[PDB]
């Protein structure tokens, strides 16, 4: 478990870089919605984060962030396939580690989502930006890595 | 929000800006082009302050670089930092001041600076809220001395209500180095008292000894000497950029340092003189702090407290470190500094603390303060200028070109008047 | 039909408000966002229930604001109640006043406006402010004056930051403080002060914490402020008002300088090992180790004693407690009023905060008193006040600034009357 | 009702406090932690006298402790039953004394006592009506003689007609353990004598004889010392905390046992003793007690009483018995010893007798004497402290700290008064 949880630690650091940059991610993802002039709907999609970063970025510092944020989801979806082999567990952990296959999915959506307790990117954001617009964006990271801590605990709990 | 802008003169402070722009790069966690890879958005919020912005997502430099010799302009075009600045902040004449104060002023100056004068409208009118202007120049060679002082009149006239920062090295005792000293410095400080709010002195020789005797570095070259330089004024202007637990605006710190109009002339120190293969020898302790800001080693300056009068003492204290240790310690080294500190002035420090430490260290201190023996810096100068004029030295080089004499015996007056006011208010 | 304005301005007094409006949310358990008639009194309802307090924090730096617009409180606030000018005053009153303090007047009485006309009957301000600097002391100046004019007599109440006598972080603060206390001499009628020295120095000798940060000092002064706010907000056994201790704690309008004294003052293990009673929490406020303000309640008189009281208590004992007070022989009270309190019982108790480091206390109390004994300390604040205008140091600032000369000479007249007043009340 | 105060003084009063409290702690049902957790009911109701009541049932020691060495008082901090201990009950000193009488009063002494009597008048206005104080000092050491005699005067100043209960440790024979003892014994019962309600002399070489030839112990440290010192002191305050079938409070022991303004040292005794040995063959009776009441085996000073007679002898005997079994045990005794008691006073036992026995054991008898023996240990304690002068030696120290010499010599003037005293009713 030792091998998943360097690269567990890893997207720590990446995160806590993240929640750090997360007035300039919170910049980029508007200027990209300007730059598509699509405000109608909010993000919802890994894939549409990615056709706005392709396209309608603006700024390199924007772009590096957008770029620090598509890795750090990918590293989670690298991360996801090493930590599948780990055990192969109940029929609980089966339907966490469906749920965290959902969470990584691009398709799948992200605004009914919502920050943890220890989380304050609510407590950070705009009312109305994170209600409305990009919440989902910003709280994916925190509730994907409590899910994982969890899994880690569940296993932990879970004789071999 | 803030913005204040930087004129550079002379070969001096070529050096330090290039090391001194370094810092503050390093501060804000900029590439040598000038790009962002960064950790944090809080610098952002303050990044606009000695920048601006640039189409395309890049930061341009606020700071215009003149001489009339182009030797050093391309050096710091070449340089280690050279591809950051923008390639109209430069303005390189044909002439050279030649260390002569009348060669760079009249005949020489005059044509470089109209064009000068244009690049500061269009630095200046850039700013939304522009507090003043620095300006970074040397009393030892002749275009940072003798065409600093024009700017230094052009400008407080056409702009008269804002701050001048000078950051200036002045002549030591035994690291002269050139022969004009008494000439360049003295027809510099009577226009550098008249017209100048901040001035920042810097003696060569303190530095020198600063890197022996606590630093030990092996080979002190000029990275090294514009290092501690630039973290100096590194560290004064962090308090107007980056917020701390208690602010200090650099007004804030020209209203109180200041309690007469010709006393302007201020002395610093910078903190962890900590050597290479001591850290772990030393602990990292504000106790051990405040000794340092009142030795008699860490000055920059040919100034012993013992020799000297302490007016006022700004003390910056960057990093994370707490409150109540420092604010009791500050009151305990007063208390016990009972002939060291000025009597007339009760309560004479200033403690200023910002949260962010410079990078590398975690906690960090600064000791500004003013002192009357920096008339005894001065009468070293003095006892060298009034001798030397009464055996008619060097005359040629200054009144071939077109100044009368009488106006050489009032520089001597007034740089007599600035040392009688010192002595006359001592007591 | 009871309700305030806040008002905060000043790098210290907005640095308290922050904590000072953290307790609010929680005591009343609304969330930092604004989302779920207590609440009424500051708090004001969107129409989709969003809870907005009606608190004004201006600064003209920026330092501050975008602080708060950074703080984990940003969802509370409306976008318009923080008003932010373009440059600080620097430790200048007449630039605060005069030059700087005129532009944005305009903007905060607009907001003030608003907040009035939102309350159909009022019951006072609560303006926090400092002492020290230019801004909290300059602005809040004729802030509290125009308010004066255009509000006939609602209730009027200072929070300032007392400069504190060995310990002064700003160097020309005796200009300033004086120049303050003339403003608030005429139009102001209610005045709490805290000085920073006592606040260090009794949160050593009882909270035992070695490095606290100047968080820790907001919230040892934010439940002295909420106390005397609670009679307000809530219902209890015997209930007090704004204008009943303006009433009481201004024996005479001319006079209206009281201080202030809090109770529990102790750490979580000792609070666990040590017995919470109603006996305990009255003795250590007549005790001289609590007493928050650098001067000697041996030396001085209690005049008028206000007492507000939280937590568990039964007014059998508060009758009784009194009755050790008044027999004592150490406290000396005036002559001419031996019926000098004033006593209020609170039901609900203080509580503790998300990374804070008090204890949860059974019960509670909040000691104010208006007395001489700040006076001798005055008396070594007149001695620096002197000592500043015997060598006519540090005038030139302000001469420029828009000042007179002979405003010191009247200003030092008007020390000299405040020091003759209480001089006339101690015969 | 009634609440007394426990002072402290030196080092070695450390560990005679630190068992004190862990004793008496144990015999009322309190854990370390501070949870009772006991069946007996008249423990909490006359708790009152030591304790202070807390929250969720918990009791906190009136106990004042005074020292200027944190080393021990870090031990007493780290100490099992001290975690009971209040923290500012606590008064401990940074600076050092080094085992000399007047840099504990003088020198240091203007600064540590200003936060004595703060926690003092803390612990004392709380209070019903306070009995008095007792302070465990010494003689022998330097700190201890030192501010015990400056706790004993300011509060007397303070304090006009209560009790001072104090239990001090005198020199020995064998068990000389400073240099400069007779100067510090001498000298601190010049303040003892004229400003003292009771002092209890124990002394520490009947203490390791009682553990050696009494109780057998193979290897007695000082916690099983401190042991017999701890219970001999509760046995003098267990009738002002207990009913028994015949009380008699501290104040009517104070003025039965104290006859005259100073002579008024006092020689314990308490022997409910079974050696290792001997767990069954005694048997355990009133009568057995009485020859072990006056057995020179059991007292606490080395002195041999057959050089002269007890002036005051009180028997307090704690546990299941009867008065009628209890008084004719000594009543014989008083006709049959007629050489060995007083012959001024008749009747030279007034006895009291308490109903709970103390914990871990079934029935114990304790003892309070003053005697006409004790002019030996105090003839003694005088003779080298006049030949410490004849050669002058030692007194540089307290010479050179600002004092006069004389005061050495006004004590030999005080002292001689004591022991000529002693003398005229012998
Ligand atoms: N109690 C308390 N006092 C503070 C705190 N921070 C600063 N001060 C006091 O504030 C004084 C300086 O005034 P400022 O806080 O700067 O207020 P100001 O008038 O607006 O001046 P500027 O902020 O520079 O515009 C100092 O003398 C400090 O004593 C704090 O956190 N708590
Ligand atoms: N400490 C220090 N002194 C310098 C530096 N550069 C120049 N100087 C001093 O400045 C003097 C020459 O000034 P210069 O740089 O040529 O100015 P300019 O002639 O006006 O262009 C010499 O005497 C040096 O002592 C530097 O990087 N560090
Ligand atoms: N009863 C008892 N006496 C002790 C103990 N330890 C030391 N002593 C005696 O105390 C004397 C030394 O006292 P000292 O420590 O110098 O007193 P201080 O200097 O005031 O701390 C020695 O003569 C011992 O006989 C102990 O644990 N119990
Ligand atoms: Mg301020």
């Amino acid at each position: 478990m030792n091998e998943v949880k360097e690269s567990l630690r890893s997207i720590e650091q990446k995160y806590k870089l993240f929640q750090q940059q997360q007035l300039t991610f919170t910049a980029a993802l508007e200027h990209c919605r300007e730059n598509a002039h699509d405000k109608i709907r909010p993000i919802s999609s890994i894939g549409q984060v990615q056709s706005y970063m392709e396209h309608y970025c603006n700024s390199s510092t924007d772009r590096r962030v957008l770029l620090m944020f598509l890795d750090i989801c990918s590293e989670l979806n690298k991360l996801c396939q090493h930590f599948e082999a780990v055990h192969s567990g109940t029929p609980v952990t089966n339907n966490l580690l469906e749920k965290c296959k959902t969470l990584v999915s691009q398709s799948n959506d992200l605004s009914s989502l919502r920050a943890k307790y220890p989380h304050d990117v609510v407590n950070h954001l705009s009312c109305d930006e994170a209600r409305n617009h990009y919440g989902g964006v910003v709280s994916l990271i925190p509730l994907i890595l409590d899910l994982m801590k969890e899994w880690i605990a569940h296993s932990e709990k879970l004789p071999r | 929000m803030r913005e204040i802008v930087h004129l550079q003169a002379g070969q001096c402070g070529n050096q330090i800006g290039a090391k001194f722009w370094e810092v503050i790069s390093d501060e804000h966690g900029i590439d040598p082009t000038g790009t962002y890879h960064g950790d944090s958005d809080l610098q952002l919020e303050r990044i606009n302050v000695y920048y601006n912005e640039a189409t395309g997502g890049k930061y341009v430099p606020r700071a215009v670089l003149v001489d009339l010799e182009p030797g050093t302009m391309d050096s710091v075009r070449s340089g280690p930092f050279g591809q950051i600045f923008r390639p109209d902040n430069f303005v390189f004449g044909q002439s050279g001041a030649g260390n002569n104060w009348a060669k760079g002023h009249y005949t020489e100056g005059a044509e470089l600076v109209d064009s000068v004068l244009d690049v500061v409208r269009k630095e200046a009118e850039s700013c939304d809220c522009l507090q003043g202007f620095q300006l970074t120049h040397s009393l030892g060679g002749g275009t940072g001395s003798g065409m600093g002082t024009l700017l230094i009149s052009k400008i407080r006239e056409e702009y008269p209500d804002r701050i001048m920062n000078t950051f200036s090295v002045v002549p030591s005792p035994k690291v002269s180095d050139t022969v004009v000293e008494p000439y360049n410095a003295t027809l510099s400080v009577h226009q550098l008292v008249e017209n100048t709010d901040e001035t920042y002195c810097i003696d060569n020789e303190a530095l020198y000894d600063i890197c022996f005797r606590t630093l030990k570095l092996t080979t002190p070259t000029y990275g090294d000497l514009n290092h501690l330089v630039s973290a100096t004024m590194s560290g004064v202007t962090t308090c107007l950029r980056f917020p701390g637990q208690l602010n200090a605006d650099l007004r804030k710190l020209a209203v109180n340092m200041v309690p007469f109009p010709r006393l302007h002339f201020f002395m610093p120190g910078f903190a962890p003189l900590t050597s290479r293969g001591s850290q772990q020898y030393r602990a990292l302790t504000v106790p051990e702090l405040t000794q340092q800001m009142f030795d008699a080693k860490n000055m920059m300056a040919a100034c012993d407290p013992r020799h000297g009068r302490y007016l006022t003492v700004a003390a910056v204290f960057r990093g994370r470190m707490s409150m109540k240790e420092v604010d009791e310690q500050m009151l305990n080294v007063q208390n016990k500094n009972s002939s060291y500190f000025v009597e007339w002035i009760p309560n004479n420090v200033k403690t200023a603390v910002c949260d962010i430490p410079p990078r590398g260290l975690k906690m960090s201190a600064t000791f500004i303060g003013n002192s009357t023996a920096i008339q005894e810096l001065f009468k070293r100068i003095s006892e060298q200028f009034t001798a030397m004029f009464r055996r008619k030295a060097f005359l040629h080089w200054y009144t071939g070109e077109g100044m009368d004499e009488m106006e050489f015996t009032e520089a001597e007056s007034n740089m007599n008047d600035l040392v009688s006011e010192y002595q006359q208010y001592q007591d | 039909m009871r309700e305030c304005i806040s008002i905060h301005v000043g790098q210290a007094g907005v640095q308290i408000g922050n904590a000072c409006w953290e307790l609010y949310c929680l005591e009343h358990g609304i969330q930092p966002d604004g989302q779920m008639d207590s609440f009424n009194t500051f708090f004001s309802e969107t129409g989709a229930g969003k809870h907005v307090p009606r608190a004004v924090f201006v600064d003209l730096e920026p330092t501050v604001i975008d602080e708060v617009r950074t703080g984990t409180y940003r969802q509370l606030f409306h976008p318009e109640q923080l008003i932010t000018g373009k440059e600080d005053a620097a430790n200048n009153y007449a630039r605060g006043h005069y030059t700087i303090g005129k532009e944005i007047i305009d903007l905060v009485l607009d907001r003030i406006r608003k907040l009035a006309d939102q309350c159909t009957g009022l019951q006072g301000f609560l303006v926090f402010h400092s002492f020290g600097g230019g801004t909290g002391s300059g602005f809040t100046s004729l802030l509290m004056e125009r308010l004066s004019v255009d509000y006939g007599k609602k209730s009027k109440l200072e929070f300032s930051i007392y400069p504190a006598p060995q310990v002064s972080t700003a160097v020309v603060e005796p200009y300033n403080s004086i120049l303050t206390t003339h403003t608030t001499l005429e139009h102001s009628d209610c005045a709490f002060m805290v000085d920073n020295e006592a606040i260090y120095d009794i949160c050593r000798r009882n909270l035992d914490i070695e490095r606290p940060t100047y968080t820790n000092l907001n919230r040892l002064i934010g439940q002295i402020v909420s106390s005397i706010t609670a009679s307000l907000r809530f219902d209890g056994a015997l209930n007090v008002d704004l204008t009943e201790f303006q009433t009481n704690l201004v024996p005479y309008p001319r006079i209206h300088f009281p201080l202030a004294t809090y109770a529990p003052v102790i750490s979580a293990e000792k609070a666990y090992h040590e017995q919470l009673s109603v006996a305990e929490i009255t003795n250590a406020c007549f005790e001289p180790a609590n007493q928050m303000v650098k001067c000697d309640p041996r030396h001085g008189k209690y005049m008028a004693c206000c007492l507000l009281y939280r937590g568990d208590v039964v007014p059998k004992d508060v009758n009784a407690a009194i009755a050790t007070i008044k027999t004592k022989r150490t406290i000396q009270f005036v002559d001419w009023c031996p019926t000098g309190f004033k006593v209020g019982i609170n039901y609900q108790p203080p509580t503790v905060v998300p990374g804070g480091d008090l204890a949860k206390v059974q019960r509670a109390v909040c000691m104010l008193s208006n007395t001489t004994a700040i006076a001798e300390a005055w008396a070594r604040l007149d001695h620096k006040f002197d000592l500043m205008y015997a060598k006519r140091a540090f005038v030139h600032w302000y001469v420029g600034e828009g000042m007179e000369e002979g405003e010191f000479s009247e200003a030092r007249e008007d020390m000299a009357a405040l020091e003759k007043d209480y001089e006339e009340v101690g015969v």
